[PDB]
RNA sequence: UUCAAAUGAGAACUUUGAAGACUGAAGUGGGGAAAGGUUCCACGUCAACAGCAGUUGGACGUGGGUUAGUCGAUCCUAAGAGAUGGGGAAGCUCCGUUUCAAAGGCCUGAUUUUAUGCAGGCCACCAUCGAAAGGGAAUCCGGUUAAGAUUCCGGAACCUGGAUAUGGAUUCUUCACGGUAACGUAACUGAAUGUGGAGACGUCGGCGCGAGCCCUGGGAGGAGUUAUCUUUUCUUCUUAACAGCUUAUCACCCCGGAAUUGGUUUAUCCGGAGAUGGGGUCUUAUGGCUGGAAGAGGCCAGCACCUUUGCUGGCUCCGGUGCGCUUGUGACGGCCCGUGAAAAUCCACAGGAAGGAAUAGUUUUCAUGCCAGGUCGUACUGAUAACCGCAGCAGGUCUCCAAGGUGAACAGCCUCUAGUUGAUAGAAUAAUGUAGAUAAGGGAAGUCGGCAAAAUAGAUCCGUAACUUCGGGAUAAGGAUUGGCUCUAAGGGUCGGGUACGAUCAACUUAGAACUGGUACGGACAAGGGGAAUCUGACUGUCUAAUUAAAACAUAGCAUUGCGAUGGUCAGAAAGUGAUGUUGACGCAAU
RNA sequence: AUGGUGAACUAUGCCUGAAUAGGGUGAAGCCAGAGGAAACUCUGGUGGAGGCUCGUAGCGGUUCUGACGUGCAAAUCGAUC
């Protein structure tokens, strides 16, 4: 039934003064302050959250290596499976159908 | 069973602000709390965000609209007088 | 006495707007080249609500024609609109809703929002929610196009003004009744300072025009000449008649 | 109050430096009226207002 | 702070040239019921982690204690 | 003692009760024991093969 | 409050011991913000102050005491403040913050007479100040003082910046491979430019999970009671930051193709845009194991001593439960004419500039190895005595942690930890007072007036009118029961079958029945008096701080009036000046 | 009358934080059942809405026209609210 006080001047309870109590090896309890949790990485397009990629604090992107932070495809740590495969599968189509346009028009034109 | 008999989504308001008054309220809430259909995906799952916004929880797909129903009769006959506008402009 | 508080509204000091969450300046697109004698195609990313007002807007990205640029718009959004569309900017663009066309070049009534009284305003009349405009006559030569106003006026404007297709989105927001007190409370949280009002007739003579006496009433006529000075001017400013409105507009 | 600026911890000290009696070998000096610290001050009597 | 399971790998951090101190601890534990053992724990200090290697077998724990280079200061505890 | 006594159901009475029903015991509690055991066995059952799809999709919407 | 001892000239008041008490965890406890400034601690000391006293003190005299890369400030921006270029103003000064400015600076080259002239391209934002509760790089445990510590000491970490070598990785297919895939790894060239994300966000409701506490069983120790009983009552059995491995609801991938529709939540949503099902991938909140680390801390036993003092031994283990309390977190739902900041900073992607390989090259987003981290703050109180109230003032002053019982209850009452036992005392018990109470018979006759007081009161069952905007009125009104003890019944989880039941374990919940007593039982505490009407305000809300809380004001709803921007309304001495206005009649302004 | 100083109290706006037991009632949405000349009506669950309500902390300040009224206090104290 111990009871615990905050370990920095900041009394009140404010976002960034989050405390948990803890038992140290003293018997005691102690309340450790703890850090905001971190929010996911989301898709450029769908905005959903991208898996394959490290949960940290914006800064502590900087510390940590290559693999953490990015996958492997095209627009990789950037946008979705599903998303990078959308535009991959619209790019071709229309690249196909502006041909299509392309050789359509100058038959009108070319009969006339 | 039937909870209450006429009140029916204006209940919250008790005896409150008259009964004229809660029976304006009780057919905008009902519009504005309905689910109405999806134009893109065919389902049932447009829903209200914030007046004049209708977000499909299905396909993601957000439409303006009127304040309380999706789409405003005054809108509906606008889009109609543009189309056959338009129809005569390249006819 | 002591100046009253329509007077003290002008200092500007309390009585500002509440612009903390107000998405940006909702303006049209520029003049610049590209729609003057073509168009360009623009995307809808996603239709947000604007505090402060009840319509919903809309971001409207477009190509820079100059610089390897992605340029976004901030536009009132028309009902129709929706995420994903595309949308045609220019005087060559079609005539369908949510396209940003000129006066001159829409046939005779059509239905036209965000428009334009001076060219090159990026954004005017027709702006809020449900609201719209209609072309009543072109005239070619001393090119000029005859429009209504959503009060109802009619108002002549340069025929190279701008508009985008339709009516603003929103529409019937004030067929409700807000039933109660803090409703309006929320409703001018983010709007203005203007709610509550004390009746000026329930106040003291040095406060305001109407106030004191054995009862509360007004006393003089509350109907205020043009010509009358800040100060004076507390009542009915300006009016032609008064009473109950009996008969139609007979403009 | 704890936190504090260089500033009120600099003017604290030339407070607590001036805050004790009157050196005793002046009062023999020739010629000497002294007789105490007439500017002495205490916590709880009056206040700085610094 | 780490720990290694590989010998080979704590005689070759062993002669990293920036290890100056290692200790080795004894600790009586016990596995089942049965018996007890011991258990010793080798520690090295490099300059930005402490490697405890774990050892069960007293055999080959003891193998591992001339097995260290001279020029180590070996602490014992 | 008193908690061992409250075992055998002494001082349970009408005389040692002040909150009302659903203050002791909140009736919803009730019903989600109620609602989470009839699940719990009606999925037990479709594992063992003792009862269809069928059947045991109308006594979930008569549960 | 009391008894005793010590000190002293002197003790109701100081110290120590003992006894009796209180605060009772939204404390009379432990920390802070604002404020104070040395009040903190030691020694000496009582002329003055502590409205008695005084040997004591927040007093007096003399001194000691605040140790940071990691905690703050320092940086960003918010509402705002405010230079400049200018424009007014006789003028002190006013406007105005990107405005009618030639407004600025980074990478790479070229020469190694060499400073940076000179090759170039890129850039158009734009002073600065403004939060010790917003945003934000990184430190934990143990020990230590008279008084300081996330700052000292010991140990163990991490961050930023900067030099830097080795190992590793990669190439003659010049700048990686594996998986159908979601994706993975120790790395695994990528300049300008552009795009995306994090930073980055409401509140309430219920539900899942975690952490601490609470409760509880066995075992190893210590203490208490023991006329009697009690395998008994109290108490110790702990594990930090950081690191490795693993651990996930959600989400997603592959197969396959669905009505006799199925799956499924406490809460009803999802599936031919691919359901159920089978198999996988991912976030690492969180949890587990291990390193840290038992060497620390805790609890005991034995042996010496003026002693600076110690030494040596053990044990520090294994579980259970939950609508519990507090707090964090997840997936959802309700709500809005309300939809609930900004920037610094950090990362990623697209793009292909350039640089590169063979007797040899390249990567410092892999690991290890080297150096530095300035300045100011840091003691203490934080309040019936350190702040503000003329004071050591029954007032005021923002916030964190929160044990057991009764009980719905961070109610009221009792207790544990911790802290107090402070308020001039002594003797008697007249009148009159302040506060608390009880009264025969009557029951408002008192009084302006039932003012004051009394009565009712918790819970369970029964029953409930006029009227009504159909939501209420309503706990209407009005009845019954309530303890203790011995029982009875019902309400769950997990394991057991050739491809009905049994065992084990664990919650208080309800209902019923006998018996029992001076008819008692919400037994203290806690806790609506009710009804019939008239006037008035619709309601919730607000005001005369310190004589008026209302029929006043507000309010929704209703109605009117002005204005399309060369405008309405208003501000300004003036201005290349302003508010609404980041606005546009479903608006703004005035009634 | 001239020139200055004050929003540390208080008033209102804006910015950024923070706080608020335990009960009663039981709105939409959802499930099942019953009566049924159809039409439709009824019942029981579920759920947890409201500038709702009893009532703590908090914020306030109705009555005793109580205490006090050379006070503890230049506005406090107790009960009731
Ligand atoms: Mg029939
Ligand atoms: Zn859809």
């Amino acid at each position: 039934a111990q009871r615990v006080t905050f370990r920095r001047r900041n009394p009140y309870n404010t976002r960034s003064n989050k405390i948990k109590v803890v038992k140290t090896p003293g018997g005691i309890l102690r309340a450790q302050h703890v850090k905001k949790l971190a929010t996911r990485p989301k898709c450029g397009d769908c905005g959903s959250a991208l898996q394959g990629i490290s949960t940290l604090r914006p800064r502590q992107y900087a510390t940590v290596s290559k693999t953490h932070k990015t996958v492997s495809r095209a627009y990789g740590g950037s946008r979705c499976a599903n998303c990078v495969k959308e535009r991959i599968i619209r790019a071709f189509l229309i690249e196909e159908q502006k041909i299509v346009k392309k050789v359509v028009k100058e038959q009108t034109e070319a009969a006339k | 069973a039937k909870r209450t008999k006429k009140v029916g989504i204006t209940g919250k308001y008790g005896v409150r602000y008259g009964s004229s008054l809660r029976r304006q309220v009780k057919k905008l809430e009902i519009q504005q709390h309905a689910r109405y259909d999806c134009s893109f995906c065919g389902k049932k799952t447009v829903k209200r965000g914030a007046a004049g916004i209708w977000t499909c929880s299905c396909c993601k797909k957000t439409v303006a609209g009127g304040a309380y129903t999706v789409s405003t009769a005054a809108a509906a006959t606008v889009r109609s007088t543009i189309r056959r506008l338009r129809e005569m402009v390249e006819a | 006495g002591r100046v009253i508080r329509n007077q003290r509204k002008g200092a500007g000091s309390i009585f500002t707007s509440h612009t903390r969450l107000r998405q940006g300046a909702a303006k049209l697109r520029t003049l610049d080249y590209a729609e003057r004698h073509g168009y360009i195609r623009g995307i809808v990313k996603q239709i947000v609500h604007d505090s402060g007002r009840g319509a919903p807007l809309a971001k409207v990205v477009f190509r820079d024609p100059y610089k390897y640029r992605l340029r976004e718009e901030i536009f009132i959004a028309n009902e129709g609109v929706h995420t994903g569309q595309f949308i045609y900017a220019g005087k060559k663009a079609s005539l369908n809703v949510g396209n940003v066309l000129p006066l001159g070049s829409v046939p005779e009534g059509t239905i036209v929002s965000n428009v334009e009284e001076k060219p090159g305003d990026r954004g005017a009349l027709a702006r809020a929610s449900g609201n719209y405009v209609i072309i009543i006559g072109h005239n070619p030569d001393e090119n000029k196009t005859r429009v209504r106003l959503p009060s109802g006026a009619k108002k002549v404007i340069s025929s190279d003004a701008r508009g985008v297709i339709g009516v603003i989105a929103g529409g019937g927001r004030v067929d409700k009744p807000l039933l109660k007190a803090g409703r309006a409370f929320h409703k001018y949280r983010l709007k203005r300072n203007s709610w509550p009002k004390t009746r000026g007739v329930a106040m003291n003579p040095v406060d305001h025009p109407h106030g004191g006496g054995n009862h509360q009433h007004i006393g003089k006529a509350s109907t205020i000449s043009r010509g009358a000075v800040s100060g004076q001017k507390a009542g009915l400013i300006a009016a032609r008649r008064t009473g109950l409105l009996r008969g139609s507009q007979k403009t | 109050a704890a936190q504090k600026s260089f500033r009120i911890k600099q003017k604290m000290a030339k407070a607590k430096k001036q805050n004790r009696p009157l050196p005793q070998w002046i009062r023999l000096r020739t010629n000497n009226t002294i007789r105490y610290n007439a500017k002495r001050r205490n916590w709880r009597r009056t206040k700085m207002n610094i | 702070a780490r720990e290694i399971t590989d010998i080979k790998q704590f005689l070759e951090l062993t002669r990293r040239a920036d290890v100056k101190t290692a200790t080795v601890k004894i600790n009586k534990k016990l596995n089942k019921a049965g018996k007890p053992f011991r258990q010793t724990k080798f520690k090295v200090r490099g300059s930005s982690s402490l490697y405890t290697l774990v050892i069960n077998d007293a055999g080959k724990a003891k193998k591992l204690i001339q097995s260290l280079p001279p020029t180590l200061k070996v602490n014992r505890l | 003692a008193h908690a061992q006594s409250k075992r055998e159901g002494r001082h349970s009475g009408y005389g040692k009760r002040k909150g009302t029903r659903e203050a002791r015991l909140p009736s919803q509690v009730v019903w989600i024991r109620r609602l989470r055991v009839l699940r719990r066995l009606l999925a037990k059952y479709r594992d063992a093969g003792k009862i269809d799809k069928h059947l045991y999709h109308v006594l979930y919407k008569e549960s």
